[PDB]
């Protein structure tokens, strides 16, 4: 039963097919791969095959799973009976599916089958909006793509000189662990306007508390704060890596500024600024079973004039995809 | 909905 021979030399995938090639992941956009797959020969319990994804996508997309040791489970390959073929999972660091054959296999011959999972982008290694390859492996061979992601845009806010803007996207939820952690970028004034008594709310819901899983406290939530120095550089895509050098955290500068007194809210008083700033948010979200929905919020004046107030608000939540396959051999 | 909004698979669970 255990992971044992791999056997890519005796499993040739075809037909291979992406459901799209262009999406916007900041507005849940992904895709799937698609493949037939055949066993010349019989395998055993045990053996296995695999296919790996390249720097461009990954296979769990805002979902994290580094509190699970970086392993998702992935759907069963069943047969028409019910039956499982082959379990599966991936590895999120070495982004390689694993599908290990089961007992069914062992009286059967020529066995084949089909699966469709869900890829989506690697915010990380494809920051910007552009056109990357995404080229496939499956069993040992390769199977060439184009993937293009257009991204929108995170520099949104009031359309004024000195309007409030912000925007923010939740990149990672952990919900395998038990932990309930996730994690949020909030990009502050990406407009690198010039604004008079800045403050920013980070909510752990939108309209209705009872409505989202969030939890924002001083328990729950970190927060550190980061000054751009170059604002073009920051990402499409939201992932901001803290060792970056056009990153220079401040957090220490905030001890005094930032307030969970409110209810499921932080509060951050940023005051006169002229930069952008990165807000890395890690927090928790509870066991009610509801949806993790945000809101992120702005409000500022224009200091040459003390008025001009604005406000501007933004909204996050995440979608889950599935996976599914099947096979069967003739006995 | 507004704003922007994120995407993941959790594997069948
Ligand atoms: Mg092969
Ligand atoms: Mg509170």
């Amino acid at each position: 039963d255990a992971k044992g021979t791999n056997v890519n030399d005796k499993v040739t995938a075809s037909d291979f097919k992406l459901e799209k090639t262009a999406f916007d992941p900041n507005q849940s956009g992904n895709t799937f791969m698609a493949a037939n797959f055949k066993v010349t020969g019989q395998v055993k319990s045990g053996d296995y095959f695999t296919a790996k994804l390249p720097d461009s996508v990954t296979g769990n997309g805002d979902v994290d799973y580094s509190n699970s040791n970086n392993t998702m489970p992935i759907a069963d390959i069943k047969s028409t009976n019910g039956d499982v073929v082959a379990k599966a999972t991936y590895d999120i660091l070495t982004k390689t599916y694993t599908f290990v054959f089961t007992d069914y296999v062992n009286d059967k011959e020529n066995i084949n089958g089909q699966f469709s999972l869900p890829l989506f982008t690697d915010r990380a290694k494809a920051p910007k909006s552009g056109t990357y390859d995404a080229n496939i492996n499956i069993a040992d061979e390769m199977f060439d793509n184009k993937i293009t992601y257009n991204y929108s845009s995170p520099i949104a806010g009031i359309d004024k000189p000195n309007g409030a803007n912000i925007s923010s996207q939740i990149i990672g939820v952990d919900t395998a662990s038990g932990q309930n952690t996730y994690k949020q970028t909030v990009f502050v004034n990406p407009k690198q306007r010039v604004l008079g008594n800045t403050w920013v709310y980070i909510k752990g819901y939108q309209d209705k508390i009872e409505e989202s899983s969030g939890k924002v406290s001083a328990t729950d939530t970190k927060l550190r704060i980061f000054e751009v120095n170059d604002t073009s550089k920051l990402s499409d895509s939201y992932y901001a890596d803290p060792n970056d050098s056009n990153l220079k955290e401040v957090t220490g500068e905030f001890k005094d500024k930032i307030s969970y007194k409110y209810d499921n809210v932080a509060s951050i008083n940023f005051g006169d600024i002229n930069k952008t700033y990165v807000v890395l948010v890690e927090g928790h979200y509870d066991n009610t079973g509801k949806n993790l929905k945000t809101q992120v919020i702005q409000e500022n004046i224009d200091p040459a004039t003390g008025k001009d107030y604005s406000i501007f608000g933004w909204n996050n939540e995440n979608v889950v995809r599935y996976g599914g396959g099947s096979a069967d051999g003739d006995s | 909905a507004s704003g922007s909004s994120g995407t993941g698979s959790t594997g069948n669970q």
